[PDB]
C-alpha cells in the first residue's frame, strides 16, 4: 500500500511484503535406433571406390 | 634417364619456368582434389541420412 505519514502517534502502519518463486527446469533423454553391417562382413562387401550395398 | 635422356632432362629443368594457370583463383583450396584416371568414367558416392 502507500506509505503511512509520521504524524503525532500512531501503530498502524503499511507493509511491505516478500515472495520466493521457484524455477524448474526438466531434462528428458532421447534414443535413436540405426541399422549397419557387421563389423567381420566389411570385405565382402568393399567396392572399388567404396564400402557397402 | 637423364643420363640417357636430354628431352627429359630438359623438361625437368625447363618446367619450372611455367606459370600457374588461372583457374585456381575460381576455387578454394579445399574444392581439388586429383583423380587417378587419364581416360574413361569415374563413380561416385554421396550418402545420405534421415529420421524416420
Amino acid at each position: 500500500a502507500n506509505p503511512t505519514t509520521i504524524a503525532n502517534e500512531v501503530n498502524t502502519i503499511s507493509t511491505i511484503g516478500f515472495s520466493s518463486e521457484v524455477v524448474r527446469l526438466n531434462y528428458l533423454k532421447l534414443q535413436y535406433k540405426f541399422r549397419h553391417l557387421k563389423q567381420t562382413s566389411e570385405k565382402f562387401y568393399t567396392s572399388d571406390s567404396y564400402i557397402g550395398d | 634417364l637423364f643420363d640417357e635422356n636430354y628431352y627429359a632432362k630438359a623438361v625437368a629443368n625447363i618446367i619450372g619456368e611455367v606459370k600457374d594457370p588461372i583457374m585456381y583463383k575460381w576455387f578454394s583450396p579445399d574444392q581439388i582434389e586429383d583423380v587417378d584416371l587419364q581416360m574413361g568414367y569415374q563413380k561416385t558416392v554421396k550418402w545420405d541420412a534421415f529420421l524416420n
